[PDB]
Parts: structure tokens; C-alpha cells; sequence
């Protein structure tokens, strides 16, 4: 409901479960996920926010919390 | 020298990209999953040269979505009764 | 075509009635080996008049609509009238095409096969 | 209005988008005539066409000089067979085939038999299979050909190429095989195999319409009388204008299927297990047509006891399907299958770009629609009843 | 490097803008197979099959009901000959045609030769026209077709097509017309001509190759023996999976072809007359092979005397052109040129989308490498020394 | 109601500025003066059903146009030797 | 190819010698009927060296190219070296292909006439 | 030379001798052209100094000084 549907799109994304999609933990040391997975998470939550996340942009977002505050800063 | 890790995954993007744009159902699913399945299969590959011949199929087949998205376009039709 | 489509999208009179009774006649022609069979009951009160029918059919879309067709329109009509249904006017109001005239007939067959079992109970 | 799903790749297939592509040039710019030996727009035109007669001939484990270009498998099939027949009239007129094979195999054969020839027409078994040994004791002395299908087009089932080659080396007989439903979907090597004529169809592996190929043996020498006279383009075998645009399309859904069948099998074979699976947990009294041992996963032929199949494809109006069709079912009626089973049968078709969201669609719906078509059906009502059926007076 | 320009429309033409337009939504979303009777990829790919077979028959002044989709020309002059000559052959044997024919026409008559057949292949005149009378004289009680094109693909010389319609009705023989070479050039009317039989060809008239189509007609009923054995697509008269794609570009190169007409023979005529004059008043010894009284504008066939006409292609190293060409010359010897001119003669073709810029730079580039040519040829230097060339001891 | 001067005057400068952006010298050439070559031929057409007749056939073609134009432009070559 | 088309763009040795010096050989073999006609000149010194030679060709470029080949080949060769000029060595420098591997030949019959022609004159 | 080209374009789209093509001069009223003509000039005058002219500029060049005047005033 609240823009913490990021976990949500990280959980599937990743195949975790909600539980250790924590806000710290990062997509390939915590999330078992490798360069192949984080394009698709940036592409996922760029379809699911309707928003364009261009490449100095998306090499920031490593980290749970990151996509949380980028998603938060752009509408 | 280019950097084949800096191509692969900006291929990656790029061709993803593209291929979600494909107007017909089909072809779209078909060429999403076909990346997808594509790069993850190729992910372990050593040989340096096999590695490039591979980026340079990848990058024709990024031509072949774009025209093929494009001509989609132009002649699109109705989607199937799974879209709704 | 959408007149045949519509007697399986929106089914009339779907069922059975009772064989054992004798205002019901049953009528069951075609065989499963030709793809075509058509079972049709109508149920008469005792002034002669159908008042009621039902119908199950196994065969392709026209054959269902031409006996769901039929048995729409021996309700309301005595047993004299319903012997004059003819299998030219079923496939004239579902645009039948030629290689599917015979179901026309097959539910023309299926009408007088019912009306049939019932004069045949009348007997005494 | 929103479009059917498309599950009828048997029937013909889309172009894959690699293909078109590879098409287009030749029919905007490159518009040449390949037979045009004096300028640019002539050899341009004729260096995509060997290319593309290469691209088949790898595909196939082929010489390219092997290669003829047709209009379809359907002109293949009457060159294979009446080519080779005619050619060796003066002193073999006995021709071998199945009674499964598709109209044009069993058209031309016919044909053959008013102008004096003896056919054999071998039957099935019940899985679908000819019986190895029963076509061992049907080559006579004066047996021209055999002619076996590596694919069904309507049940799917498989026949044994390679065995079948075996026995028609051994003896000296030509062996042609109607690849039309297995090029690029399953292994197929001349040589492995001990083929010495193959059809092939543009349309059933994603290339475009109107285009096919023969494959003709070279080394021992396979002849064939040609039937298409004119200025003897395709080495004199096939005279006409050969289509550019349509043998590159072909050549690159060869190239295209062999890079891609490995992977087209899998996927495919998963979801041909799901949507088996799925229906016959979910629905009694539903066969299968055609041994699973010996089976193309993505022809999948199924009968639905108590309903017809007209009104089940009309009764899915948003599947596009087909039954008893050819690409009531002799192939059914040589199966053994039962006359009112064989109203009853569906061929389902799985491809390349088919998704999983189309086979649970598909799924659901034909479950439904079975339940709706025996609550409307005489002969479910019956059974329902305990009711032998075997047991009725009917027409 | 930069392209040569294309004057070879009679070997084949580039698509028609409109025609690729249309064609291009069947080779992307509606790829359905026209004889899949039972879904909606099925209906709509039907539907445009007839819709084309009506633009095809519009154009001539057929039935759509007499008109047969093939995979070209060369496949409608085989059913037309093979299929009449075959239907008939136990009462008639005995087939006309001239010796001036596409090489398709004349190799299926050699070939019912062979089949004990009686063949008469007509001369024609020093004009290439056949003589009307010598054609009512050949014809015999046991004559079963009679067989003339309507634009010869070499000279572009015009046969009485409405003459010979009017002989062989009147003898109740069959007429047919390969009218490749004329369908949307110049008017055709089957009833008007009396025409029983007529070939076409896509890729003639600016639409695709590898597709084509035969009338035949229907009242007085013509009857043909079918070659293709299969399905009994196209009414039994040409077995095949009909490629939609295909046909949907012959029937809208045919409607362009109906609406374009006039205004292109126009165009060609004044451009032809443009090139056929000012090369002739630029250089001696040039001579055009038919009478321009009967003859298509769009077909000029040159002879440059002691020049070889390979060597004037080559020298003329950016035009697309032919010489001798089957779209040494049959054509050119049964018009009774003189073998050493008959190396010399060259085909340049005009069309729809020529311009008055290219006809221009071809004329100047001829005209410029003809005088070189003769400059090293030595026919013309003895000519010059005033020598007759036709009293030397050669070979 | 819509002006049929006001349109058939819009749909030939859109007509010829859509042809000019053809790849190819002879769909081009052809299109330029095909257009030029119609429209002055039907210039004296009275009958207000025959012009809308007309006027609807060139809303049709300046489609087609388009789509040709850029599927030309997708797949293009050199050029002839008599554009040089 | 390549190499036959530039013997045309770039001609060479193309005209005429005396053909009453008693130092030139004229060979003029082939026919017009069929479509190759070939004359090749040669000039020959007082030592037996071919100074010069000059050819004229009507025929396709295959065959063009072939005597303008020949013509350049016996160039600086005496009589007897320029008889050893073999139809094959003439096809391999052109890359030639089967179907006109003929041109060759008469390109060898045409230095073989033009070397007869001057020995002919050389008796007295 | 100059930018009196406009003057020979005009000339060479209506047909009219360079004598005749007067600054004062308008292509309907004075050189016989017609709406089809002028659509074709307008074009011709873009494709000569390489500049878009568009709809409400193109309906003031009627005359030839209003041709010199839209392009000298447009570089
Ligand atoms: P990340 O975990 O930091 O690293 C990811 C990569 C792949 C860069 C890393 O694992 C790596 O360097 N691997 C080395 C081997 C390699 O580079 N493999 C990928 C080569 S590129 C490739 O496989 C191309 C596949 C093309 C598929 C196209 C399908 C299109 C179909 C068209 C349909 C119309
Ligand atoms: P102007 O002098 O003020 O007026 C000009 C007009 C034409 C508007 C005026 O004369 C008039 O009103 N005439 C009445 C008749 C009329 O309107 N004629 C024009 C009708 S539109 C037409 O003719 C369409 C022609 C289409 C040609 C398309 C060719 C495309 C080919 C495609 C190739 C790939
Ligand atoms: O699988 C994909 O990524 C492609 N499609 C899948 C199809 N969509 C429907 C649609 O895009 O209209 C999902 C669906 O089938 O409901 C979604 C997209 O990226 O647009
Ligand atoms: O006739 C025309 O308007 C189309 N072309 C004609 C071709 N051009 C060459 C080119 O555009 O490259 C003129 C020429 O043939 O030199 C010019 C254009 O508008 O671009
Ligand atoms: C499709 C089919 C054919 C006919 O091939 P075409 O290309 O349509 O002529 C022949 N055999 C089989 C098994 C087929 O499925
Ligand atoms: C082109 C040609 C043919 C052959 O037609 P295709 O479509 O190439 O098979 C037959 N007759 C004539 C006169 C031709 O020019």
C-alpha cells in the first residue's frame, strides 16, 4: 500500500522472503543476487512507479533502502 | 579496450528495454524471456573470444528488436483476451 | 455465425422430462458414430397443446442450435402444428450453410421422433 | 474485439521476427532476379539465395548442392514421390507409404496408382507407429520408394527414421521422409539417418508461406524426374523463378532453429506435460491420440469422451485450435480410435513463442467447456445412467 | 559503392510501395493459415485470399471462381498445358504453340512430346508475329489447346491475341495466353479475347515473387487435369497451403496495375520512343529487333552490329540490363536475325518507376561504348576498310 | 463540414513532403511526381461525392507513404550512381 | 572479375600493324556466328624478338581479355618462347571460369596464327 | 548570386521568362499559377535556402518581393 511496495518488488525479484528483505541489506551481499538480477530490479521498480531511472542514478541503488529513497524523492 | 562487462550488461538493459515495447503479445513475451533465459545461460563463459562473439550477436539482435518493434508499430492490431 | 453461437452461449431449455409419463414423448435420433445425436422430449397437457420441452444434443454447434432452435418452437404449439416444422425453416432462421443442412434435418427428425412416442402412448 | 489465443502452430506458424528481418531488404532494395546473370541486382539476389541453400543444408547435416528450393513440402512431396516413381517406371512400379501421412503424400500416391502403380499402404498400430518388420516384408524386388513422415501433423507421434533408413539402404530402396512437422523442432541428420529424400516447409518453422525445400541425395546418386519444366533453375529439378525473398526467409528460420531447438524442446515439452496434466487430472474419460514414448511434445491430440470437437473448438471461442484437421480423421481411424471417439478429438499446439499463461488459459477453459458440452450431451446423460452405449439401435 | 540503375523489368520488377503496404500485416500479425476453418487467425486469412482473388479477376474480366493462385507463371503454363493436354488425351493429342514462347511454355511441350504428344511449334514472321492463317491451317481435328503469349519477353512484341481467341472458339479448341509479360501493361479482357486459359505472374507487375495465378474459365466450362496432388486447395486445381501473404500482394499489385495502366503506358511510351530515338540518330547500325506497329514500349531489344552484347553490358558497368535473355537467342533466330547480330542485341526494360534522368544516362553511356567497342572490334574495322564480312572463310 | 479546398491543398504539401523523405531514387521520384501528376489530373472534378472519393483514397496513400518511407529508411542502400 | 573487366577500362595494345611487312604476322581466328573474333599482330625485330603486338577483339569481355592478355604476353618474347604461351596459363591469370575457358583457347589459336603468318614470310 | 535566387525559382516553377518575374509581381493575379502551383513554390523556396516555412507564413507569400522578403529575413 505505502511506498514500501519496493520490498514487495525486491522479494519477488530476488526470490526472498518479505521477512529478510530488510531496509540495510544489500541486493548482491545480503540478497544472494548477481548484476543480471539488479538490472531486472531496476527495471521492475521502474515499471512499477512509472518513473525513468537512468544509469548514474541506478548505480546507486545497491541497497533496500537506497531504491526506498529514490522511489520517495521522485513523486 | 571496450569492457566486455560494461557491454554485457548495458546490452542486457538495453535489449530488455526494447523488447518490452514489442506491440504483439507474442513476440514480446517470447523475446523478454529469451534474454533473460539467454544471458543467464552464457553467464559462466570464459574464452574471451567466445565471450565477444556472443556480444556482437547480442548487439544484432538488439538491431533485429528495434526494426522489428518499430514495423510492430506501424502495423499493430488488437491485443488477446488474455491482456484484459 | 452469431445465431448459431448464441444456443450454447445463452442455452433454453437444456434438460430432460419424464419418459414414464404419458403426455411426455421422447424423441432420440441420430449416432455417435456420424457425430450427431439429438434427444428431444416435449411434454402435452391434455388439450393437445405442447406446454413444455427439453432437449440435449451431441453434435457441433449447428446441430445444437437446430435442435435448441426446434425445441423453442414446439412449445406452444399443438402436436398437429409441430408436425409441420419443416428443416428449411430451422436452417433459414440460423443462416445454416449447405454442409450443415443436415442437422436441419436431423432436428426435423428429432420433432416428429417425439411427437411420434407421444401419439404412441395415446393409443387407448 | 480482443484476439484468440493462438495454439495451432501445426497449422501454420508466425513469423519469427529474426525472420522478417532478414526478409525485408530483399523485398525493398534487393529485389533482384537471382537467374539475373549480368548485373548487381542479379548477384546479390543469387548470393542470398546459396546462402540460405546453406543454411538448410546445415540444419539437416546436408550438402548445399542437395537442396532444391520449392513452393512448399506440399510440391516436395509430389517431387520426392512422383519424381522418383516416374523416373524408375521402366523397371520398379511398387511405392511404399503409410496410411497416416498427410493428403498430398497420400494424393500423389493415388495418383500414382491410376497410372499403373502399385502402392502399399502400411498400416499403424495403435500408438500411431508403423511396425518395422511389416514394412521389411512389404518391399518387393520391384519396390521403387518409401515414403515415411518424421512427424505426425495431427497426433504428433514419431516415426523411426533412422530404423526405417536402415532397412531401405540394406535393400537398395530410396527412402524419402516428410520432415514438414519436424525440421528445427527435433534432430535430423541425412546422413545418421540414411535419408535420400526430405521435405521441408517454410511456414511450420516460423519462416514465411509459400517457400519449402527438397532435400535430394547426391552420393549414391538419388534421380528424380522433374515435374516443373522451364529454363531448368534448381539444377533442372525444379524450373521457375526461385523466390529470394522467401528462400532467405527459409534459410534463416533453418539458421534460427538450429540455434534455438534445444531450447525450444524443453520449454515446450514442460509445457506440453502441464497442459496433459492439468487437463486429465481435472476431467474423466480423456485419451490421448498417439504414444507419449514416441511423441513431439508440441502436438498434443486429445479426445473428450460424450462431446463433439466442433462444438468444444466452438464452444473455446477464444483458442484457436483445430480438429480432425490435416495440418472425419483417417489418422484416427487408423489408430484403431472408435468412430464417436474420433468426433471427440482436439489437436492442441504448443510452440516457440506459446507462454504459460496461454497453456493455464487454455487449460481452465477446456475444462469448463467439457463439463458445460456432457451436461448438454444425450450420450453423457446416458452413461451417467449406466447406460452401455454399445448396446443402442441408432441411425 | 554506388548502385547501377535497374532497366531489367522484364527479367523481374521491385515491389510496389502499395503492394509491400498491404502485404506487410499477414507477415506480422495475421500469419493464420486461410484453410483453418475454425478460428478467427483462419477467417480473416480467408478473407483476404478472396479479396485478392476478386482484385485478380477484376483486372482481366474474370469470375473469381476462375481464378487459381500458383507459386508463378512458369507453374500456371504447366497446369494450362499438362492439364489440358492430359484431361483430353483420349480423344485429342495433338497441342499448338509458337517457337518464340518462354522457355517454361516450350521445354512442358518437349516434355509431352515425350509422352506421345503432337507438338506443333508455329514460326512467326520476320516482325515476330505469328501469321493468323498459318495458325487456322495447323490446327487439326484431334488439336486439343493452342497456346500464344500476349507480350514476348524478349522483343516485347504483341501477338492478336483477340485474332487467335476468335479461331480457336470458333473450332472449339482451347485457348491460352502466358500473359506474364502483359497483365496491367495492356489491356486484357478473357471474354472480349475469348481467352480459356491465362497465366500471371506477381513479381511482372510490381508485386511479390513466388506467386502467381492461372484463369481458367469457367462457361463454356474449361476442364484441366491437376498436377499437384493434395488437400484440394484452390478447388481441387492446385493442392497447397495458398500463401496469403503472397496472393494479398498479387491482388494489390493487380488493383494498382488496374488504376496505373493508362497512366503508365503513357509515361513508358514517351520514354521508350525517347531512348529508340536518340540512340538510333547517335549511331549507325542499330537495329531494334520486332515491329513497333505491335509491339509493348516498355520491351526494347537492340542489336549494335559488330559489337558482342556481353561486352556491352559490361562496358555499361552501372545499368542493369540483359541480352539474350530468358526474362544463343531462340527468340532472335525464329525472327530470322543473322546469327553474328544475335550476338549483338541487348534488352532494355522501362517501367513504372523510371525516370527520364536514367533513360538519359543509359542512352549516353550506349551510345559512348558502342563507338569504343567498335573501336576494338575488328568486324567493324574490316567493314570499315570496305570489306563484306559474309565473304571470309571463318571457323 | 469540412472544406474539401482546404484539404486536398493540406493533403498535397503533406503528400510531396512525406515522398521527398523516401530512401529509395525510384519510389521517390515516382511518388513526387505520381502526386504532382493526380492531383493536377483531378483538378476539374466537380461532383462533391467524386472528390471525397478522391480525397479519402489520398488520406489512404499518405499512410501508406509513411509507413514505406520509414520501413525504406530502416532497411536502406547506397545510392545510384545518378544521385552522385 | 576484376581482372577481365580492366582490360576493357584500361585497353591496351589495341589497333593495327602492317600486315604486308614482312616482320608482322596477322592472326584473325574465330567466327561472328560465334560471337568471337579475334585479330592479333605481332611485330617481330631482325633478332626473332616480338617488339610489339596489337589485337582487336569482338566478343565478351572473357574473350576481350584473353587476347589482350596474349597480346601483352608475347611482348619481349622471341617466336619460339611465345608458342610455349599456353590456353591454361592464359585462363589462371584472369581467373576464369569453365564456361569460358574457350576464350582462352582461341586466344592460344590466335598467337599460334599470328606466329604461322610471320614464318610463313620468313621461307626466302 | 544574390539573394534574387527567389527570382529564379519562381521563374522555373511557373514557367515564366526571369524577365517577366517582377518584384511587384504575384503568381496568381500576374504569372498564372493556381493553389497547386504556389504549394509547389513554397516547397521549392524551402528547398533552395534550406528553411521551413510554415502554414501561416506560407499563405502571405503570394508576391514575389513578399518571397524575397520571408527568406532574406530568415538567413
Ligand atoms: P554481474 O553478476 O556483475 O556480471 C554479469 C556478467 C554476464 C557480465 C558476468 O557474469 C560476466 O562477465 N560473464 C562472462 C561471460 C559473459 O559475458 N556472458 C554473456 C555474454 S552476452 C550473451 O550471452 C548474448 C545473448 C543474446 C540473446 C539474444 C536473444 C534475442 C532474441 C530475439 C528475438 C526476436
Ligand atoms: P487552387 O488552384 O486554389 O485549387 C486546387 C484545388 C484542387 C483544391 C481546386 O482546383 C479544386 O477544388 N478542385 C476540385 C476537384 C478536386 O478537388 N481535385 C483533387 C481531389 S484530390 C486527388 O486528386 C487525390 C490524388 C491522389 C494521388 C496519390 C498518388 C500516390 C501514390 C503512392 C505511391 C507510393
Ligand atoms: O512479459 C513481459 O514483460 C511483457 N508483457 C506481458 C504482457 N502483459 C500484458 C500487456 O503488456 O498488455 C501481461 C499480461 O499478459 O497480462 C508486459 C509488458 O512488459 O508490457
Ligand atoms: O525528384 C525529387 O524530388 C526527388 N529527388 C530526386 C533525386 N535527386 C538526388 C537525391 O535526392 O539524392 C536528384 C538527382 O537524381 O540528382 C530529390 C529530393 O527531393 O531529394
Ligand atoms: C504443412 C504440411 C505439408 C504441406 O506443406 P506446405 O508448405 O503447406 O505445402 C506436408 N506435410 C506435412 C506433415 C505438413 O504438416
Ligand atoms: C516471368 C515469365 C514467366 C515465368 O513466370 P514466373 O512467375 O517467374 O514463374 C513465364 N512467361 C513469361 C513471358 C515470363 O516473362
Amino acid at each position: 500500500t505505502i511506498e514500501e511496495r519496493v520490498k514487495k518488488i525486491i522479494g519477488e525479484q530476488l526470490g526472498v522472503k518479505q521477512e529478510e528483505v530488510t531496509n540495510n541489506a544489500s541486493f548482491v551481499e545480503d540478497l544472494g543476487a548477481d548484476s543480471l538480477d539488479t538490472v531486472e530490479l531496476v527495471m521492475a521498480l521502474e515499471e512499477e512507479f512509472d518513473t525513468e531511472i537512468p544509469d548514474e542514478e541506478a548505480e546507486k541503488i545497491t541497497t533496500v533502502q537506497a531504491a526506498i529513497d529514490y522511489i520517495n524523492g521522485h513523486q | 579496450a571496450a569492457s566486455s562487462r560494461a557491454q554485457v550488461l548495458a546490452l542486457y538493459r538495453a535489449m530488455l528495454r526494447e523488447s518490452k515495447r514489442f506491440s504483439a503479445y507474442n513476440y514480446r513475451t517470447y523475446a523478454v524471456r529469451r534474454i533473460r533465459d539467454a544471458f543467464r545461460e552464457n553467464k559462466n563463459v570464459k574464452d574471451p573470444v567466445e565471450i565477444q562473439t556472443l556480444v556482437n550477436k547480442a548487439k544484432r539482435d538488439l538491431g533485429v528488436i528495434r526494426r522489428q518493434v518499430h514495423i510492430g508499430q506501424l502495423y499493430s492490431t488488437d491485443k488477446l483476451i488474455i491482456e484484459n | 455465425h452469431k445465431k448459431v453461437v448464441d444456443h450454447y452461449e445463452n442455452p433454453r431449455n437444456v434438460g430432460s422430462l419424464d419418459k414414464t409419463s404419458k403426455n411426455v414423448g421422447t424423441g432420440l435420433v441420430g449416432a455417435p458414430a456420424c457425430g450427431d445425436v439429438m434427444k428431444l422430449q416435449i411434454q402435452v397437457d391434455e388439450k393437445g397443446k405442447i406446454v413444455d420441452a427439453r432437449f440435449k444434443t451431441f453434435g457441433c454447434g449447428s446441430a445444437i442450435a437446430s435442435s435448441s432452435l426446434a425445441t423453442e418452437w414446439v412449445k406452444g404449439k399443438t402436436v398437429e402444428e409441430a408436425l409441420t416444422i419443416k428443416n428449411t425453416d430451422i436452417a433459414k432462421e440460423l443462416c445454416l450453410p449447405p454442409v450443415k443442412l443436415h442437422c436441419s434435418m436431423l432436428a426435423e427428425d428429432a420433432i416428429k421422433a417425439a411427437l411420434a412416442d407421444y401419439k404412441l402412448k395415446q393409443e387407448p | 474485439s480482443l484476439r484468440p489465443l493462438y495454439m495451432d502452430v501445426q497449422a501454420t506458424t508466425p513469423l519469427d521476427p529474426r525472420v522478417l528481418d532478414a526478409m525485408l531488404p530483399y523485398l525493398i532494395n534487393y529485389y533482384g532476379n537471382p537467374h539475373s546473370r549480368t548485373h548487381a541486382y542479379g548477384w546479390e539476389s543469387e548470393a542470398a539465395m546459396e546462402r540460405a541453400r546453406q543454411q538448410v543444408a546445415s540444419l539437416i547435416g546436408a550438402d548445399p548442392r542437395e537442396i532444391i528450393f520449392t513452393s512448399g513440402a506440399t510440391e516436395s512431396n509430389n517431387i520426392a514421390i512422383k519424381g522418383v516413381a516416374r523416373f524408375y517406371r521402366s523397371r520398379k512400379k511398387h511405392l511404399i507409404t503409410t496410411q497416416t501421412e498427410h493428403k498430398c503424400v497420400l494424393d500423389s500416391c493415388r495418383s500414382l496408382e491410376a497410372e499403373g502403380f502399385q502402392v502399399t499402404y502400411l498400416p499403424v498400430q495403435k500408438s500411431g507407429i508403423i511396425d518395422l518388420k511389416e514394412l521389411e516384408a512389404a518391399i518387393q524386388p520391384d519396390t521403387s520408394l518409401v515414403s515415411v513422415m518424421t512427424v505426425n501433423n495431427e497426433i504428433g507421434v514419431k516415426q523411426p527414421i533412422a530404423e526405417i533408413g536402415r532397412i531401405c539402404s540394406s535393400r537398395k530402396v530410396y527412402f524419402h521422409t516428410d520432415a514438414a512437422q519436424a525440421v528445427g523442432k527435433i534432430p535430423l541428420d541425412v546422413n545418421d539417418m540414411k535419408i535420400d529424400l526430405m521435405s521441408i516447409s517454410g511456414h511450420k518453422i516460423y519462416g514465411p508461406k509459400g517457400v519449402g525445400a527438397i532435400y535430394i541425395r547426391r552420393r549414391p546418386r538419388v534421380r528424380v524426374e522433374a515435374l516443373q519444366s522451364g529454363g531448368g533453375q534448381e539444377r533442372g529439378m525444379r524450373s521457375g523463378t526461385v523466390p529470394t525473398p522467401l528462400v532467405v526467409g527459409l534459410g534463416a528460420a533453418c539458421e534460427v532453429a538450429q540455434q534455438e531447438m534445444e531450447y525450444d524442446h524443453k520449454r515446450i515439452s514442460k509445457l506440453s506435460e502441464r497442459l496433459i496434466q492439468n487437463i486429465m487430472k481435472s476431467l474423466p474419460d480423456v485419451v490421448m491420440n498417439g504414444d507419449p514414448k514416441h511423441h513431439y511434445p508440441g502436438c498434443i491430440n486429445l479426445s473428450f469422451a460424450y462431446v463433439e470437437g466442433e462444438s468444444l473448438l466452438m464452444a473455446l471461442k477464444d483458442v484457436a485450435l483445430s480438429s480432425g484437421s490435416a495440418c472425419p480423421s483417417y489418422v484416427l481411424r487408423a489408430i484403431g480410435t472408435d468412430e464417436d471417439l474420433a468426433h471427440s478429438s482436439i489437436r492442441f499446439g504448443i510452440g516457440r513463442f506459446t507462454t504459460e499463461e496461454e497453456v493455464d488459459y487454455t487449460v481452465e477453459k477446456c475444462i469448463q467447456h467439457v463439463k458445460r458440452l456432457r451436461e448438454m450431451s444425450p450420450l453423457w446423460e446416458m452413461v451417467q445412467d449406466g447406460i452401455d452405449l454399445k448396446s443402442i439401435k441408432w441411425t
